[PDB]
């Protein structure tokens, strides 16, 4: 549109509490099922056997004359035990568990800027036993 | 389909002896035998499976013929895999022109797997058309 403010339209994303500002948003919804060929035939089949465990992909930024405290403190915070509440700046609040997070941060060719590529997967409670 | 050759018998003679009351000697070391044969195997591959418990014409006959049933159901194993998810000892009929099975058949197993990812599939082991 024309007068679309992205801000006011994007939720700022956050994991387990430390917020911070996001550059990208995926997902990888899905719905997996078998495929059955039988041998010698015009005829297929297909069961539908459940669902496709839901994972998010996001790039943080910093560009701050701090960003290497602000990035050592998100550091310390996604390194923390357990799976926590993750606001999605397209999907609102899940509660996610981080699975990767790739630090680039160059000096001689791009000093003041940090990266930082996530990977949280849909991580939902059970039930200690046998649930 | 898997129909060998290495786990039949022509000729299956049941020999004994005779646990009765009363009976002995020739009655109960001699005359106890039978010989059951299977018209279907072929040339002569004989065997002797011996009898442990009061043998009898009809007992020896009988333990024959369920080694005759056994070394039969033996000798053309059918495992088909099926899609989906009553069986145990179910006949069916059974189609596979290309090794040319156009008969009725009895399920001797029945497997089900499943998999959240791709699976859902039944295994029968099924019995002979002799």
């Amino acid at each position: 549109g024309p007068c679309y403010n992205p801000d006011a339209e994007y939720l700022p994303a956050s994991f387990k509490g430390f917020s911070f500002d996001a550059d990208s948003s995926d997902s990888d919804h899905g719905r997996n099922g078998a495929e059955a060929e039988f041998v010698f035939g015009e005829r297929t089949g297909y069961a539908d056997l459940g669902i496709k465990i839901k994972s998010y992909q996001l790039r943080a930024r910093f560009q701050t004359n701090d960003h290497i405290a602000q990035t050592n403190a998100f550091i310390a915070v996604l390194e923390s035990p357990g799976p926590g509440l993750l606001v999605h700046p397209t999907r609102g609040t899940v509660f996610a568990a981080c699975r990767s997070a790739r630090v680039t941060d160059s000096k001689v060719d791009a000093a003041g800027v940090t990266y930082v590529e996530l990977d949280f997967v849909e991580a939902n409670s059970v039930l200690s036993g046998f649930g | 389909a898997e129909q060998s050759e290495d786990q039949a018998n022509s000729q299956i003679t049941v020999k004994g002896h005779r646990t009765q009351k009363g009976v002995w000697g020739n009655d109960a070391i001699v005359q106890p035998v039978q010989t059951v044969a299977d018209s279907w195997v072929g040339a002569n591959i004989p065997l002797t499976i011996q009898h442990y418990g009061d043998a009898t014409n009809e007992g020896l006959q009988r333990r024959a013929k369920f080694e005759a049933d056994r070394r039969a159901a033996e000798s053309k194993s059918v495992s088909v895999t099926v899609f989906h998810v009553w069986d145990i000892g179910t006949v069916h009929y059974v189609e596979i022109p290309p090794e040319g099975i156009f008969d009725v058949l009895e399920c001797v197993s029945l497997t089900y797997t499943v998999d959240a990812k791709s699976t859902l599939e039944t295994k029968l082991e099924l019995a002979p058309p002799p």
